[PDB]
């Protein structure tokens, strides 16, 4: 999967777990206030 | 003109492959010192022709790139670009170490030191009379093989009497104390805020475009230092394949000269220094005063990059000062024939800490780095 | 050492150039080495600062 | 440069100060505390 694909580090948690949608919620984007709920959207 | 380059064998890795995304940095045996093994690296490629090398990681999740940032060690330690051939480490102490009848060499540690109040400790743990170690300060901008304080890109300190280095020259502006085999050097080293540097940032902007400015054409020049903009980026980080594994050509800047800006007041060269900057060493803890109230404030219009003169004034095109999220200044460690230094990171290695209230390591900022160079890469996904 | 022998006999004197310069002591034809380049081997750092020592006190 | 235009104004400031105070320390979901966060960006 990408827990190790992102790169061979206990640090590169983010490319599988909390990267992926922020990335992904920034593939629409603008204000700001709406890309707080962007962050929400993988919850 | 090119195409990016597609995923490899060893790119896309199996769940249970717990093989390490960049090739590793494999040892080998170099000399013996401090009754310790230290160990070389044999087939990474190192920073030569004012460029660097960095490793990168095949990304899957973009379509743009199909390559971004990442790193190898866990931790801060010594970065593994900026490195002699006949310079060794270890995986015990992460000592720097030349030859036996190797000469003046230097390396930093990968910490992007920019703003806020950081601190680490230098493990002093060895010398000799024969033996002289420069643990200090250096740029992106200054290399690796020179010893640093060599110019203005770095200032260091001596191995004993602690002579702060500057240019070549050996100030003994601080309380001079010896290193000894038992010693250790804690770089309390304040920097003002990025808004502090991004308003010396306009200042050698709105100085170089028109104020001397009356060479044959210099508007195209005036041009750059007009769109001289105080933290944005143009970056041109490819991804190379080398030595049959994956890194990164990414740029690097060249040798410049002093920044003097004529003030009308002082009648003379007056140059920039930042806001209120302090170099202070921890010889065992006890204060030794201020070195350096002048670290230069450097971002887009101090250090030049590798920029075109001739192939790219005929026409799209980039800007000669731009950012990068590797510009700063670097926790540098230098040795000669043998003198064994460590760098220190964490707070439970830490002997001899500061009450502070802002005492940052290393390895919040070494966060701040994985966490930045991958969204400063994820503005240049559209 | 090793290039030793194989060289020819080429003096310096007064150059009609410059200062001091070669004057070849025997018809030397085409391809034949004149003279090996010997001297010191110093690298870049430690040379870059000797490119402007010497001509700081100006040689 | 347009999106490099128009982002560069703006992302730099609070977006990049709220990715580094999430590098310091993790909990379980931190989509809910940064995502709480630029709410007092604005």
């Amino acid at each position: 999967p990408v827990a190790m694909i992102g790169g061979s580090t206990t640090r590169r948690y983010l490319n599988e777990h909390v990267t992926k949608h922020l990335l992904e919620g920034m593939k629409l984007i603008d204000p700001l206030r709406v890309l707080g709920q962007f962050l929400i959207d993988a919850s | 003109s090119v195409p990016v380059i597609p995923y490899l064998d060893y790119d896309i890795v199996d769940l249970g492959s717990d093989i390490k995304k960049p090739d590793f940095p494999q040892l080998s045996e170099s000399h013996r010192i401090n009754e310790q093994q230290y160990y070389i690296t044999e087939d990474t490629p190192l920073n030569k022709r004012n460029f660097m090398y960095q490793p990168c990681a095949a990304n899957l999740m973009l379509d743009k790139l199909k390559y971004c940032g990442t790193d190898y060690f866990d931790k801060s330690s010594i970065n593994l670009m900026d490195r002699s051939d006949k310079l060794a480490f270890s995986l015990d102490d992460h000592s720097v170490s030349v030859s036996e009848n190797c000469g003046w060499r230097s390396v930093r540690s990968d910490v992007c030191m920019k703003e806020g109040k950081i601190y680490w400790e230098v493990e002093v743990k060895n010398v000799s009379d024969t033996s002289h170690i420069r643990c200090g300060i250096s740029r992106r901008e200054a290399s690796t093989e020179t010893p640093v304080g060599c110019d203005f890109y770095g200032y260091s300190i001596r191995d004993k009497g602690l002579q702060v280095i500057h240019e070549g020259r050996l100030h003994t502006v601080l309380k001079p104390h010896e290193m000894q085999a038992g010693d250790r050097i804690g770089f309390l080293l304040t920097l003002p805020s990025l808004q502090s540097q991004s308003e010396q940032a306009m200042d050698y902007s709105l100085k170089r475009i028109q104020e001397l400015n009356n060479k044959f054409n210099k508007e195209f020049y005036k041009f750059l230092l007009r769109s001289c903009e105080p933290t944005n980026v143009v970056r041109d980080q490819i991804a190379i394949r080398y030595k049959n594994q994956l890194f990164y050509e990414s740029t690097d800047y060249v040798k410049t000269t002093k920044p003097e800006y004529y003030d009308n007041r002082d009648d003379m060269q007056k140059f920039y220094e930042l806001e209120n900057s302090s170099f202070e060493v921890f010889v065992n803890g006890v204060s030794h005063g201020i070195a350096f109230e002048g670290l230069t404030p450097f971002l887009p219009p101090f250090s030049e990059l590798q920029y075109n003169e001739k192939f790219y004034l005929h026409h799209e095109i980039r800007n000669k000062y731009v950012n990068n999220n590797r510009l700063g200044y670097y926790a540098t460690l230098s040795s000669f024939q043998g003198g064994t230094a460590s760098i220190i990171t964490e707070a439970m290695e830490l002997k001899f800490l500061p009450k502070d209230v802002d005492i940052k390591t290393l390895n919040d900022i070494y966060n701040e780095q994985i966490a930045s160079d991958i969204v400063w890469d994820l503005i240049d996904e559209i | 050492n090793q290039l030793t022998k194989r060289k020819k006999p080429v003096t310096f004197a007064r150059s009609a150039i410059h200062n001091w310069g070669l004057y070849a002591l025997e018809p030397i034809a085409a391809k034949e080495m004149i003279i090996e380049y010997v001297g010191e081997s110093i690298r870049q750092p430690v040379a870059e600062m000797r490119e402007k020592r010497y001509i700081k006190s100006g040689i």
